[PDB]
């Protein structure tokens, strides 16, 4: 009876914005971003995604604790380049990638007769 | 294409199997996991039991409604019961399903999914017609009658997710491997003698060259190419369930970016 | 039709004011089942 | 008691096979690896929820009421 | 006049009334049987 409704583990609360941004004290130029209703899913592959970008300079997430549907990601680039916008250009490759594989699929699918 | 490659070795009826090439590996275990988790679906959801004299008890049969997979290619036309506003259910969040049975034979009466009949109104949405693999025509055993024993129920469908509740998975596991030569070193062969013969060699190692012992571990290769295999539970068909995963990924994603747009908004 | 108790043993129909308390009256057994209610209940799938 | 759909772990489907499983052993005299087989449980994670399932729902059946 | 003594169920749990049965005792004292069932779920902190 201590169990949270799982309905939670995909819903936005009430001002649990989907991101919440803060500001890193410990170094320049980072970010720490709390995703709320989320998980690896999403994390692991920003994530990497990020990774992939050359002028970032730190990149990781993590799963504080597995009863929430939170993750922290914190970023770091080099300077002259917001964090916000390397979030932005690592959804945007992502999401190019995706409708490449979902055109290509589609094709090599209607390549089968069943 | 410039992104990923498909080469889809083999479809089915209820399976595609297929390399996924050209991508990274965390954009291919996300693709793994939503389709496993996140691509929504209709199942049944609340029972109403007006009679039951069967040897079960209700919440058990209730139970087992959930599971029955149900004709779920346009669930898009039907929306959350938390979005539509009217009292609980309607004909756009909902369907309504029905179910008597009744002992009439000496003999044991079977109860086949089959025995379901939708009611609400489904607007010309091809929803909920409980899939029926089986080839003899009548769909999952619900449950047995001998008599008197007589059921009669009726049902609502709703569209969910598998995070809620499994029932709502188009599932049916997924398979995935890479690398199935270890050339990447990213296992390490526990064995009593040899780890060549004591470990059955998978059947993709035929897809790609055996490692050449003469050349020195390669640190620079990275994982792509992986092999997948997606079996799925009927509920929408096998490539209808990649596709769709694949949409939801990105929609969420895209999410992200509206949030960004929001947050540099104000 | 609608019901009040049951006979355990025969398994029929039965009605009773606070009367008798037993006496299936065919069988005139001793133990009456109390005629499940028709309030419809509510169930959740999961 | 009755077959349980839905292999646990794996998720597939095995509500309908109960009957068919059945069939084969009997008119078929089959051998049930085979006959698993045959309904097409590949995996063990469904080959166990199929062949060890105890059917008491039979024995439920008797009891006159 | 008179003093209620009910018997209201375990405060602990909830769950169907199952099956009620009504007869006499030995001596002829009309005594009542109920039986309410219930679902358990594993949980986080049950035993295997
Ligand atoms: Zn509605
Ligand atoms: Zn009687
Ligand atoms: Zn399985």
């Amino acid at each position: 009876m201590n169990a949270p409704d799982r309905f939670e583990l995909f819903l936005l609360g009430e001002g649990e914005s989907k991101l919440k941004i803060d500001p890193d004290t410990k170094a320049p130029n980072a970010v720490v971003i709390t995703f709320e209703k989320e998980d690896h899913t999403l994390g692991n592959l920003i994530r990497a995604e990020l990774l992939n970008d050359r002028k970032v300079l730190f990149a990781a997430y993590k799963v504080e604790h597995p009863f929430f549907a939170r993750f922290k990601l914190r970023i770091q680039t080099t300077e002259g380049y917001d964090p916000k916008d390397a979030l932005k250009n690592a959804c945007n490759s992502i999401i190019n990638k995706l409708g490449a594989l979902k055109t290509n699929f589609e094709t090599e699918w209607n390549l089968q007769t069943l | 294409e410039e992104g990923p490659q498909v080469k889809i070795r083999e479809a089915s009826k209820d399976n595609v199997d297929f390399i996924l090439s050209n991508v990274d590996l965390a954009m291919a275990n996300s693709l793994r996991r939503v389709m496993i988790a996140e691509i929504p679906t209709l199942a049944i959801d609340s029972v109403e039991v007006e009679t039951n004299t069967t040897v079960l008890a209700d919440e058990f049969i209730a139970h087992r409604l959930g599971l029955i997979p149900l004709q779920s290619m346009d669930i898009e036309q039907l929306e959350y019961s938390r979005d539509c506003f009217c009292e609980d259910h309607c004909d756009k969040c909902s369907v309504v399903l029905t179910l008597q049975a009744f002992g009439e034979s000496e003999s044991t009466t079977n109860v086949y999914s089959k025995d379901l009949v939708i009611v609400s109104n489904l607007m010309g949405r091809n929803i909920g017609h409980p899939i029926i693999q089986d080839k003899e025509g009548n769909g999952v055993l619900i449950c047995k009658l001998r008599k008197g024993q007589e059921l009669k129920l009726t049902c609502v469908a709703k569209k969910g997710i598998a995070k809620e509740h499994a029932k709502w998975g188009p599932a049916a596991a997924i398979e995935f491997e890479y690398d199935p030569w270890n050339k990447l070193k990213h296992t390490d062969y526990w064995y009593e003698q040899d780890s060549a013969k004591e470990w059955p060699q998978s059947k993709n190692c035929e897809y790609e060259d055996p490692p050449n012992e003469g050349d020195p571990f390669d640190y620079k290769a990275q994982a792509d190419t992986f092999y997948m295999n997606v079996e799925s539970v009927g509920s929408i068909p096998v490539d209808q369930v990649v596709v769709r995963g694949i949409d939801t990924l990105q929609k969420k994603v895209a999410s992200i970016l509206l949030a960004l747009t929001q947050m540099d908004q104000d | 039709a609608t019901l009040k108790y049951i006979c355990a043993e025969c398994s029929s129909k039965l009605s009773l004011s606070r009367t008798d308390a037993v006496r299936c009256k065919d069988c005139g057994h001793r133990i009456l089942l109390k005629a499940r209610t028709k309030r419809l209940v509510q169930f959740e799938a999961r | 008691m009755i077959v349980p759909v839905r292999c646990f772990s794996c998720g597939k489907v095995v509500g309908d096979k109960w009957e068919s499983y059945l069939n084969l052993l009997q008119e078929d005299e089959l051998d049930e690896g085979t006959a698993l087989s045959r309904l097409g449980l590949k995996r063990y994670c469904c080959r166990r929820m199929i062949l060890t399932h105890v059917d008491l729902i039979e024995k439920f059946l008797r009891y006159n009421p | 006049s008179k003093r209620d003594a009910s018997t209201p169920l375990r405060s602990t749990e909830n769950g169907i009334v199952d099956q009620v049965l009504v007869t006499t005792n030995q001596d002829g004292l009309k005594f009542v049987k109920v039986r309410v069932r219930t679902t358990k779920i594993p949980q986080i902190g049950d035993k295997f």
